[PDB]
């Protein structure tokens, strides 16, 4: 997804 | 047989000592990563050891 942020998983 | 796939969800183990959803891109078994796509859409190859299927164990 382009300007989406990643996040750490739960 | 292949426990890793192209196109499987999985955890990677980042460079933070955390986990981040990705998909499978590619599989390379010669130097045993996956090129792993992440949820903004950057994508890096990640060892083998630090990736496990995001699928519920069944």
């Amino acid at each position: 997804s382009t300007g989406g942020v990643k996040k750490p998983h739960r | 047989r292949p426990r890793l796939w192209e196109g499987q969800d999985v955890l990677a183990r980042w460079t933070d000592g955390l986990l981040y959803l990705g998909t499978i891109k590619k599989v390379d078994s010669a130097r045993e990563v996956c090129l792993v796509q992440f949820e903004d859409d950057s994508q890096f190859l990640v060892l083998w050891k630090d990736i496990s299927p995001a699928a519920l164990p069944g």
